């Protein structure tokens, strides 16, 4: 006693729906569905989906409003000897910012350069094309189509750049899109859930504005009906295969945000007996919806150009911002009406993001807030310093080869970081704190106790599930290159510290405050395996 | 505190009818959080109907919940006289937790006159200088009955203890027993008592006395 | 199945302390959550507290706060309330019941145990045949009697002729005056069956350690 809370709950759910959804619901779900073979996959995606990935989404946002506290405090709260758990989390949210953001930026940026009629990426014509340029996408590696050497020799310029070494010239153009996105985001995290929780509102249903519009305009095209076959076309031979369920494993687990501490900061600003159990269930749908609805957009659209537009769908159809920067722009620039698809296009990357910034800083900030009450009564001056060493720090990525430190970070910072966190996270819950101890906090709250579905959940099925995700993330893991350049051995061990910056936390702190405490373990054992009773 | 009251208080009704009882809170409560039970005479009470819809298991599809927010309700489509008992509606919505004030449910019969018997004080109780007179009145409908004491000639209204029992399952009748206590010495200067109730069958009452003789 | 028993409980005077007691079997009783509810003379059901499946969260009511305690042993499953300066507006018979789903209400419900908090004294009670007067005879059956009077405190067992003739037989309730409970019963039989046979009316008061049965005759 006491806290502050929610100014209602559609501010809640929007928050949780607008950091849930991201452009992973866009450039990633659609296209593993078509390299999986299509509705099929959706058997081991739902599969994953309701053992794995509902249960530890579930989870967090229980234990979240329960013990109504940011992630340090809260799993100091829960298991003192783990809270170093809740300092990993922080800081791997804190890696993410360093980089995601950026993802905003660029949305930004070809959102300024769309305001024109003839868009500048539908032609070879331009000053910064090669002769090797073509007008859509191809097999060759050596020649690229016009929409990709504009992302990549204009706006990115990543052609300067020979490396990580190398991040060249700070373009500031892209330095002055970052700078608006940290300022977006100040202003809305500003006074806290008061102001953030209103701002959702925008944020979160904007896409699905958007996406009803481009799902219109999409299906309004000839073609579009052989994008959705590559898309849903149920192929069951790869329910079989071993990488399609570790995919579907991947994607849900990622799409979903446990173990960010993200949901357990929203969540902890709810009231003590409002109903979780109900809004995990309805904001986990409302999630996969989006990535399938989505999926219809993309896949439309892709069709579009494999019929009419003369482009084998292997090529068109990809991941990542080479969809949403390249592919699917370069589809847009030959429909009637380009800049108004243009614009709300990538409106709708800018909005995907934000919110989903939102509860990632906001992680950082109630975990500390409630950790360090010195920061809790200053905040705005908090969030400031914060953007100010995301900014700086963020100019790296701003830079030429900025591409370069972006893809790092993509791949290293919370990849192999967060699978182990979440992990400690299920095991400290389900063993150390325990289950029978965890449902009864539920009943509590809900009214009733967790169906006995989700203990087992909790306690087996998600420690081999993200065991089963992290073994294999291991086993087929390669040397982090990007196109024709490889990164050298140095690089990749600055982002294994990076991964390890943060997992390291969770032995150092059990290791740090075990020799605090006096007595003699199980003694000192069994003080930091006790919650908090009073 | 969140205060239950339920209506009627006490209901009769004849098998086969159609019976519906409320009940009202101080603040409103939540649908799934308002539960009703049923208790038998000498029983303990049964969870009957739970979430102000879903009947329990064992209970009948003739009976069935409704309401919400401050007014609900509980309802028998067609009474049979094992569902004669006091219902209690209870809200599990906030703490502390509060019960209804119930409603106790009685089966309608024909009117039938009491079958009284008066009985003298017993002589193992004058020797301990106490004197009482018990009068019972037994099967008759409906509940209400008026006893009336008489030593000799004129009315003695104090001293008089009344006991009714619950309606049997059986007749759906019920009875009383009027124990009038005396002192020995103060009986003994008396020769006669007379035992009279008026009830509804009767315009006139049933009496019975007795003499010392 | 699912059983609970009440135990413990009966004549403590004002201020005093007493511990009930509900012994859990049919079910794992860790998983579900007890509360305790209690039902006055006066029929009126009142929530005393809950206690959480592992004895955790605790809520009373306002009447019995800080004046009771609720503990749980999960190892024999046996839930226990501990009364303290306990007063008259306390009496009542004490529920065992869970309890665990805030939306199912209570699953199952024990016997109940009764508490009675008065100054009242223990005492005997009396037992006085009914005789009919004599007499008007018969007649298709006659009705015999037997009074219990000046007793305390509850419960009284009575029977006729050992529990067996459950036939025609009206066992009133006790009715408390002046800090005693009097008590009548009436029995019907067959002009043929009394005095032919022998009616006789036993009474069972434990609180006394008072057993005693009777025969009814016409002197
Ligand atoms: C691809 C898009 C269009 C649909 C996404 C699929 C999910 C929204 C659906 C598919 C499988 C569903 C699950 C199927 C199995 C159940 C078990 C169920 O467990 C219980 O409720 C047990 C008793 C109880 O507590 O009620 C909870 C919901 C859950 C996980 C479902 C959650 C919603 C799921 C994931
Ligand atoms: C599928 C495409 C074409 C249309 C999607 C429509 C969008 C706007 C729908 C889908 C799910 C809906 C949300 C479902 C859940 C809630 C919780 C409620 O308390 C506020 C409204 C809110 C937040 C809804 C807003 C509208 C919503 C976001
Ligand atoms: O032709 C449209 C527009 O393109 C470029 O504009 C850039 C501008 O130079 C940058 O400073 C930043 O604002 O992004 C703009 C995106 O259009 C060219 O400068 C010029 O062709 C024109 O302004
Ligand atoms: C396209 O029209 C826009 C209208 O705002 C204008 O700004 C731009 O210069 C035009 N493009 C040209 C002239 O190449
Ligand atoms: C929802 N998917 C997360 C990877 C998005 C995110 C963004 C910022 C911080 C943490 C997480
Ligand atoms: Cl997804
Ligand atoms: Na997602
Ligand atoms: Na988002």
């Amino acid at each position: 006693d006491e806290r502050e809370t929610w100014s209602g709950k559609v501010d809640f759910l929007l928050s949780v729906i607008g950091f849930a959804v991201d452009l992973a619901n866009v450039w990633r779900f659609p296209y593993l569905c078509y390299k999986n073979g299509g509705g099929a996959f959706l058997v081991p995606y739902g599969i994953m989906l309701a053992v794995g990935g509902i249960p530890l989404f579930y989870m967090e946002l229980a234990l979240g409003q329960h013990n109504r506290k940011g992630a340090i405090t809260c799993w100091g709260r829960l298991v003192p000897l783990f809270k170093g758990i809740g300092y990993a989390v922080v800081l791997i949210a804190f890696y993410v910012d360093f980089y995601y953001n950026v993802i905003i930026a660029w949305s930004l940026r070809f959102f300024f350069a769309s305001f024109t009629n003839s868009l500048p990426w539908t032609s070879c014509n331009n000053i910064w094309n090669t002769p090797n340029c073509r007008p859509f996408e191809g097999h060759v590696e050596g020649f690229q189509s016009a929409a990709s050497e504009y992302f990549n020799r204009y706006i990115l310029e990543l052609n300067r750049s020979e490396g990580i070494h190398d991040l060249g010239a700070i373009k500031w153009d892209m330095a002055l899109c970052l700078l608006i996105v940290y300022l977006i985001c100040y202003f809305s995290l500003w006074k806290g859930i008061s102001t953030s929780g209103k701002v959702v509102w925008f944020t979160a249903l904007f896409p699905y504005a958007v996406l009803l519009i481009l799902l219109i305009r999409g299906l309004t095209l000839p073609g579009s009906f052989l994008g959705i076959q590559y898309y849903l076309t149920p192929n069951f031979s790869a329910i079989y295969k071993a990488e399609v369920w570790v995919d579907a494993a991947t994607q849900v687990f990622f799409s979903l945000g446990p173990g960010f501490g993200v949901l357990l900061a929203y969540a902890s600003y709810n009231k003590y007996h409002n109903n979780v159990y109900k809004d995990a269930l309805l904001t986990s749908f409302i999630n996969s919806a989006t990535s399938f609805i989505a999926g219809f957009v993309i896949f439309s659209v892709l069709g579009y150009m494999a019929h009419t537009l003369g482009v084998r769908i292997e090529d068109v159809a990809t991941e990542g911002p080479g969809l949403v920067f390249v592919v699917y722009p370069a589809a847009i620039a030959t429909m009637p009406a380009s800049t108004f698809w243009a614009l709300i296009f990538f409106m709708m990357l800018a909005t995907l993001g934000l919110d989903s910034s939102f509860g990632g800083s906001e992680a950082i900030i109630t975990a500390l807030s409630d950790e360090f009450p010195k920061i809790k009564r200053n905040r705005e001056l908090f969030v400031a310093g914060l953007f100010s060493l995301y900014f700086v720090v963020g100019l790296a990525s701003c830079t030429q080869g900025g591409f370069y430190f972006f893809h790092l970070l993509d791949r290293y910072a919370a990849g192999y970081s967060i699978l182990v966190a979440v992990f400690f996270e299920a095991i400290a819950v389900s063993w150390i704190y325990g289950t029978n101890r965890f449902s009864e906090d539920i009943r509590d709250m809900i009214g009733f106790p967790p169906g006995r579905y989700w203990q087992v959940c909790w306690r087996f099925v998600a420690p081999i599930f993200l065991l089963f995700i992290t073994v294999y993330g291991l086993i087929g893991y390669e040397p982090l290159t990007y196109a024709d350049y490889v990164y050298p051995s140095w690089a990749n061990a600055l982002g294994w510290c990076i991964a390890g910056s943060s997992v390291v936390m969770i032995p150092a702190v059990a290791i740090f405050k075990l020799l605090s405490t006096p007595g003699s373990l199980r003694q000192r054992f069994t003080i930091l395996t006790t919650p908090w009773r009073d | 505190e969140n205060v239950l009251t339920q209506s009627p208080a006490i209901m009769s009704t004849s098998p086969g009818e159609k019976v519906t009882m409320t009940c009202r809170a101080s603040s409103s409560v939540g649908s799934s959080y308002l539960h009703w039970y049923q208790q038998k005479s000498g029983a303990s009470p049964k969870l009957w109907i739970y979430s102000t819809s879903n009947l329990a298991s064992g209970v009948p599809a003739r009976f069935s919940g409704s309401g919400s927010g401050t007014s609900y309700s509980l309802t028998i489509s067609s009474v049979e006289a094992e569902d004669a008992a006091t219902y209690y509606c209870q809200q599990f919505s906030g703490y502390p937790l509060t019960f209804g004030s119930g409603t106790k449910l009685e089966m309608k019969r024909a009117d039938a006159a009491p079958t009284v018997s008066i009985f003298p004080p017993s002589s193992e109780q004058l020797t301990s200088g106490g004197a009482s007179v018990v009068c019972f009145l037994n099967n008759f409908y409906p509940k209400d009955i008026n006893v009336k004491w008489k030593i000799d000639g004129s009315e003695r209204q104090n001293g008089v203890l009344n006991s009714w029992t619950d309606q049997d399952s059986k007749d759906s009748t019920y009875s009383m027993s009027s124990t009038l206590t005396l002192t020995k010495d103060e009986y003994e200067r008396h020769n006669s008592y007379t035992c009279e109730a008026t009830h509804k069958t009767s315009t006139s009452p049933i009496v019975k006395s007795f003499n010392r003789n | 199945e699912v059983q609970l028993v009440e135990s413990g409980g009966g004549l403590v005077k004002p201020g005093g302390s007493l511990k009930l007691s509900c012994a859990a079997s049919g079910f794992t009783f860790s998983s579900y959550a007890m509360s305790w509810v209690r039902q006055s003379p006066e029929k009126r059901l009142e929530w005393v507290a809950e206690i959480s499946s592992g004895g955790r969260y605790i809520y009373y009511s306002d009447t019995v706060t800080g004046r009771f305690t609720i503990s749980r042993d999960n190892a024999r499953n046996i839930l226990h309330l501990e009364m303290s300066s306990l007063r008259s507006e306390d009496t009542a018979m004490y529920y065992c019941a869970r309890g665990e789903v805030r939306q199912r209400g209570f699953d199952y419900w024990g016997q109940g145990t009764t508490l009675t908090v008065s100054s009242a004294k223990t005492t005997a009670p009396s037992v006085y045949p009914l005789a009919p007067v004599c007499g008007d005879t018969t007649g298709s059956s006659v009705t015999l009697g037997c009074l219990v009077k000046g007793y305390f405190p509850e419960p009284v067992t009575l029977t006729w002729n050992s529990g067996s003739l459950s036939s025609g037989v009206h066992t009133f309730p006790a009715v408390l005056q002046s800090d005693l409970y009097t008590l009548s019963s009436s029995v019907t039989v067959t002009s043929s069956t009394w005095p032919s046979q022998s009616i006789t009316c036993n009474v069972a008061h434990p609180a006394s350690s008072t057993k005693v049965d009777k025969k009814i005759e016409p002197r």
